[PDB]
């Protein structure tokens, strides 16, 4: 289309802003609880879809210059007007609700979409049910769905929210009747439904029937049935009759949250199709199957993994080829446990290469990882806030280390390097010196099993066990591995039992995958399970391992010929 | 809130709409109605508002325009129909404005047609497709187009207005209009052109009949492109050709009295040229 904006549209908007702030050529004024807002009709018509009808339809309000608009806030209307003279919204995190309400009232589509995106990006931990009821009040499919899934995921871990008590029936029915409840047990939703009608027993006995039936026969046991019976308003007979009906019908079926199998997430595997370089797959210890995952960026590699105690997967840093005709990006992502996708989050401030993310006290700690380095100091660390969704700078590393590992034991940060170790106190934000290893080994990782750190491997089969209460390094034994080989060790917790996942490689020989069961007092890796090559193929060298619970139905099996 | 508050809000909104329908929007307040629609759709009561809107619109239609059209079916029938259509449109402008603020959330959530489409559908159902108005409109339009084809001139802009009204009433494309107006007009044109060709084949020869049928095709396509809708021509010209040329082709070129052989023997260049450009 023939239309420009280079120093002509910006000049026009600046002239309009000058006419507005100087109160020039104004013919309409908005009265908002005594506050006056002189403005123009053209800008209100081009910005809002309600003001065009307010000024076009031949009516008394169209002619009235002193229009008394009510049910609108002064600050929200002021910010909408200034967004209608500058385009700069500049929205905060507190007044988003009233701003979206006034935008829906005035039918201003652009700021509506802006606030919708800002709300869909900021469902962090607490405003979930609140903004869900908000999107139920103002029908918003986008918000509604993201908020629905967000609640299905976190609500089924707290089930004690104050805004949860204040929910409309249809929304509660949609929440409870859905098969997306992230619950490993069926009694938690039962007691949640109970307390939702315990703050309103007697008064709300009408819903005490539908919500009761929604929990289904799995939790409609004779015990709770008779409890509700002896508890109801007096002189209620047909209510007991309709409650007795809910026990045999309505399709008792298993839920989805119970399929929280503790599996083995992997990244940067040997891709099958030669068009792709790496891939992220998974392994099932009990099901003895190999599932796959979608690549978070689909082109960027060299990422770091971390698993919170709430079984959440995150990805930070990494490098992506420039695709000119590997550049480092500080992007961040999060894995969806049901949609099998990756929703990005607030990126980092430094482009890191293979960052080591550690979770502690609800915060994500990214220790080292080439944040970007070119000085004598350089030693730095950036922590993440899972609640406020922001990065906070903390006391930087005491010494600069490369190819290091970091774990968390007893709510404390522990980073391991070639021979040194420092414990970072989250309460005081400082590093304290710890014990030094007698062996200098790098290119290895450590596992935080119980109250002991197990630094395995390094260049080998070095098993150096460290204890926090004792503060000492000791050796246990050597892992049984075939000679003339280079084992790739991986230590991780599984089923509350320390085990390892190692692969041996010889000359003119194929790789073999097998996990062993290690005992504390025996100092021996008993043969737990040998991964058959008929289900799992080669992984590579730069692959990582981490423990986490996943869903088999949401994910897909990795097709590969035995 | 309570049901009494929303009932009073809906009652005052219905009263205001009834005034808008009676062309009394000049004394109405845009703010009061928009804020009431806001507080109505906000409380998740859009279904009741939509049902009440449909009921009020269909009641107003059946009471006013269904009576006005049937009362003036012979004194400026098409003029009164066009006037009622224009009044309905100019009221549904503001009606659709308010209920489009409503329609955003409602039709993006409930997956239904907008209120402008709702008004168009209810108008099509209660006025045009009425049990008596439809056949009367068909008969009068056929009569006036036949009288126009006979040679005498009648009003032509009104037919264009009616065809545009039906095209807009289609509301999706050319589904209803191509059926309510074209389908009947097609049979009438078929019979008319058949009788015209049967009269021309006996009263003239292959010399002056071709110029006459060319002028007929020219005036027909001109009337269809100026007095009717924008495409309007494919089936019309197809049936006109199939009736005239497909019937005159066998007998007008071989029988006798300066057909194709005689007009080629004497050496008539214009005759051969026009026959080639026509056939």
């Amino acid at each position: 289309e023939r239309q420009i904006n280079t120093e002509y549209a910006v000049s026009l908007l600046e002239q309009l802003k000058l006419f507005y702030e100087q109160q020039l050529f104004t013919d309409i004024v908005l009265i908002v609880e005594g506050t006056e807002f002189p403005c123009h009709k053209m800008v209100l018509a081009t910005c809002s879809s309600y003001f065009r009808a307010m000024f076009m339809s031949g009516l008394s309000e169209s002619k009235q210059t002193h229009v008394h608009l009510r049910n609108v806030d002064a600050a929200t209307l002021q910010i909408i007007i200034t967004y209608a003279y500058t385009g700069n919204l500049a929205m905060n995190d507190s007044t988003v609700e009233q701003l979206y309400e006034t935008a829906c009232f005035l039918q201003v589509e652009d700021v509506l979409q802006r606030c919708r995106e800002y709300l869909i990006k900021k469902i962090n931990a607490e405003n979930c049910v609140r903004l869900l009821s908000f999107a139920d009040l103002f029908s918003c499919e986008e918000l509604k769905q993201s908020a629905k899934r967000m609640v299905e995921h976190k609500f089924t871990a707290v089930y004690h929210q104050d805004a949860f008590m204040q929910l409309s029936h249809d929304l509660l029915i949609d929440i409870l009747s859905s098969d997306n409840l992230n619950v490993e047990k069926e009694e938690t939703v039962r007691e949640a439904a109970m307390l939702w009608l315990e703050y309103n027993t007697e008064s709300r006995s009408q819903y005490l029937s539908s919500v009761l039936s929604q929990i289904r026969i799995d939790a409609l046991s004779e015990v709770t049935q008779r409890a509700w019976f002896q508890g109801l308003p007096p002189n209620d007979k047909s209510v007991v009759v309709q409650g007795l009906y809910k026990s045999m019908p309505k399709f008792f079926k298993p839920r989805l949250g119970m399929t929280k199998e503790e599996m083995m997430i992997f990244i940067e595997a040997s891709s099958e199709n030669p068009c792709s370089l790496y891939s992220s797959v998974c392994y099932s210890p009990q099901a003895e199957k190999v599932y796959k995952l979608c690549s978070p960026p689909a082109d960027l590699h060299k990422v770091g993994t971390v698993v919170t105690p709430d079984n959440d997967i995150y990805i930070a840093g990494g490098q992506v080829p420039l695709k000119n005709t590997f550049r480092t990006v500080n992007c961040f992502y999060w894995f969806d446990a049901q949609q099998n996708t990756w929703f990005p989050k607030t990126p980092m401030l430094f482009v890191r290469i293979k960052p080591s993310l550690v979770c502690c006290e609800g915060y994500i700690y990214a220790i080292g990882g080439d944040s970007v380095g070119g000085e004598l100091n350089r030693r730095t660390v950036e922590r993440y806030d899972t609640e406020k969704d922001e990065w906070t700078m903390v006391s930087p590393l005491p010494c600069a280390w490369q190819w290091s590992a970091a774990v968390v034991v007893h709510d404390c940060i522990y980073v391991m390097t070639l021979n040194l170790m420092y414990c970072y106190f989250p309460r005081s934000d400082s590093w304290v010196e710890m014990a030094m290893r007698q062996t200098s080994r790098s290119f290895a990782s450590a596992a935080a099993f119980g109250d002991k750190i197990f630094y395995i491997g390094g260049l080998s089969v070095t098993v150096e066990i460290y204890d926090v209460n004792k503060n000492e390094w000791k050796m246990a034994a050597n892992i049984p591995a075939k000679r003339y080989s280079d084992p790739c060790v991986r230590a991780v917790v599984i089923s509350n039992s320390l085990c390892v996942f190692m692969r041996e490689t010889h000359l003119n020989e194929r790789a073999k995958y097998v996990t062993y069961q290690y005992d504390l007092e025996l100092d021996r890796w008993s043969l737990r399970q040998h991964i058959s090559e008929r289900v799992l193929w080669d992984l590579g060298r730069d692959f990582r391992c981490t423990v986490g619970k996943l869903y088999p139905s949401c994910l897909e099996e990795s097709p590969w010929k035995p | 809130m309570d049901e009494k508050y929303v009932n009073s809000i809906w009652d005052l909104l219905k009263n205001a709409i009834q005034e808008i329908q009676r062309k009394n929007n000049s004394g109405l307040s845009f703010e009061e109605l928009y804020r009431n629609a806001y507080t109505m759709v906000l409380h998740k009561h859009g279904e009741k508002l939509y049902t009440g809107l449909r009921e009020v619109v269909t009641e107003h239609l059946i009471n006013k325009v269904r009576e006005d059209v049937l009362n003036s079916l012979n004194n400026n029938f098409l003029q009164t129909l066009n006037q009622a259509w224009n009044d309905h449109q100019t009221a549904m402008v503001m009606i659709r404005d308010i209920l489009m603020y409503m329609d955003r959330v409602y039709v993006q959530q409930n997956n239904v047609e907008n209120v402008y489409n709702l008004g168009l559908i209810i108008f099509r159902d209660q006025v045009v497709r009425y049990g008596c108005i439809r056949d009367h409109l068909r008969q009068t339009l056929l009569d006036m187009i036949a009288r126009e084809r006979k040679g005498e001139v009648v009003d032509r802009g009104a037919i264009r207005n009616a065809c545009q009204m039906l095209m807009i009433l289609g509301l999706e494309g050319r589904s209803v209009y191509e059926e309510d107006f074209e389908a009947p007009f097609l049979e009438m044109s078929a019979e008319f052109f058949q009788m015209e060709s049967q009269k021309f084949l006996a009263e003239n020869s292959a010399s002056v009949y071709i110029k006459k049928v060319e002028a007929r095709i020219n005036e027909e396509i001109e009337r269809v492109m100026h007095c009717l809708d924008k495409s309007t021509e494919e089936p019309i010209v197809k049936v006109v050709e199939r009736e005239l040329i497909s019937k005159h082709m066998k007998t007008i070129v071989e029988m006798e009295n300066s057909g194709l052989v005689h007009m080629l023997k004497n050496g008539k260049t214009e005759d051969l040229g026009c026959m080639y450009k026509l056939f």
